[PDB]
C-alpha cells in the first residue's frame, strides 16, 4: 500500500 | 460468521469496504509492513487493483480463497503466498496484477507514476532480484530523459527485457522493437560502466 501514508495525511 | 466480524473491524463507517485508516489498522495485526511484499501478495490475492482499498467483496472471495476468517489464519498462509508467487505462471500474473493495482484509476491514469513504479519494481522482483533491475532503478531514480510515466507495455515487455539480456548486455539489439525507454537505459548504463 505505498499510497497509504499519503492518504493519511 | 468470524468473516463478518472481521471484515466489520477494519471497515469505513460509510462505505462497504476497507479503506486506508482500516487498510493499516488490519497491516497493524498482520504485524505487517504496509508497503512490503506480503501485502502486494494479500492484494493480488484478494484481486483489488486499488490500492488502500479492498471492497467487501474483494476481501470475503479473498479470504475464501486462502481460507482463512482470522488475523491468525492469514498469517498461517503467508510462506505458502510466498511459495506460489515464486512458480513462473504465478509470477507472471501478480506481475501484470502490479500494474493495474498501482495505477490510479480514480482518476484515472493510464500510467503509472514513475516513482510508484520504482517502488512497486523492487516489490514485485522480491524473491528474484533479475541482474538489471538495480541499474534500471538507479536510471529511473535519476531519470535523465524526463518521462512523467510507465505505460502498460512498456512494463508488460520490462520483464522480458530482463530474461533476455543482462548481466553482459550481449543479447541486447539497439534494432530491436523494445519500448525506446530501453534503449535509453542501455546507453545511460554503458556510460556509467565507462565513468566506472
Amino acid at each position: 500500500m505505498l499510497t497509504l501514508a499519503s492518504k493519511l495525511k | 460468521q468470524r468473516l463478518e466480524e472481521l471484515f466489520r473491524r477494519y471497515k469505513d463507517e460509510r462505505e462497504d469496504a476497507i479503506l486506508e485508516e482500516g487498510m493499516e489498522r488490519f497491516c497493524n495485526d498482520l504485524c505487517v509492513d504496509p508497503t512490503e511484499f506480503r501485502v502486494l501478495l494479500l492484494a493480488w490475492k484478494f484481486q483489488a487493483a486499488t490500492m488502500c482499498k479492498f471492497t467487501r467483496k474483494e476481501f470475503f472471495d479473498g479470504c475464501k480463497a486462502i481460507s482463512a476468517d482470522s488475523i491468525d489464519g492469514i498469517c498461517a498462509r503467508f510462506p505458502s503466498l510466498l511459495t506460489e508467487a515464486k512458480q513462473e505462471d504465478k509470477f507472471k500474473d501478480l506481475y501484470r496484477f502490479t500494474f493495474q493495482f498501482g495505477l490510479d484509476s480514480e482518476e484515472g491514469q493510464r500510467s503509472l507514476h514513475r516513482e510508484i513504479a520504482i517502488a512497486l519494481w523492487k516489490l514485485v522482483f522480491t524473491q528474484n532480484n533479475p541482474p538489471v533491475l538495480d541499474q534500471w532503478l538507479n536510471f529511473l531514480t535519476e531519470n535523465p530523459s524526463g518521462i512523467k510515466g510507465i505505460s502498460r507495455d512498456t512494463w508488460n515487455m520490462f520483464l522480458n527485457f530482463t530474461q533476455v539480456i543482462g548481466p553482459d548486455l550481449s543479447n541486447y539489439s539497439e534494432d530491436e522493437a523494445w519500448p525506446s525507454l530501453f534503449d535509453t537505459f542501455v546507453e545511460w548504463e554503458m556510460e556509467r560502466r565507462k565513468r566506472e
